[PDB]
């Protein structure tokens, strides 16, 4: 029954980059 | 190709860096099942705990078990089409 229940609303783990939309 | 990760080498770098340590290898490894958001769930994943990661990665009975309860918590919230 989901054990650790995740966060699907969680982020990704590589570093933010390229600013804007694009 | 690139070598393996372990407890040595983790600790040789920060505890900051260690996060994109253990994704960065992650990223291809769950690349091969769900690329579509191998780093989404790698970024959930990693972040759980460094110390049953640590374990995880020669646990290949756990490792597709907490992958595959990811993968199912999305469809739970909302399944989008995109490819």
């Amino acid at each position: 029954a989901k054990p650790f229940v995740p966060n699907v609303h969680a982020a990704e783990f590589v570093p933010s980059f390229l600013r804007g939309p694009a | 190709g690139q070598e393996p990760l372990t407890a040595s080498m983790l600790a040789s770098a920060p505890p900051q860096e260690q996060k994109q340590m253990l994704g960065e290898r992650l990223f291809p490894l769950i690349q091969a099942m769900h690329p579509t958001l191998a780093g989404k769930i790698t970024g959930m994943l990693l972040e759980i705990d460094n110390s049953e990661l640590l374990h995880m990665l020669e646990s290949p009975e756990s490792l597709r078990s907490k992958v595959d309860e990811a993968v199912a918590v999305l469809q739970a919230h909302q399944a989008k089409e995109a490819a």
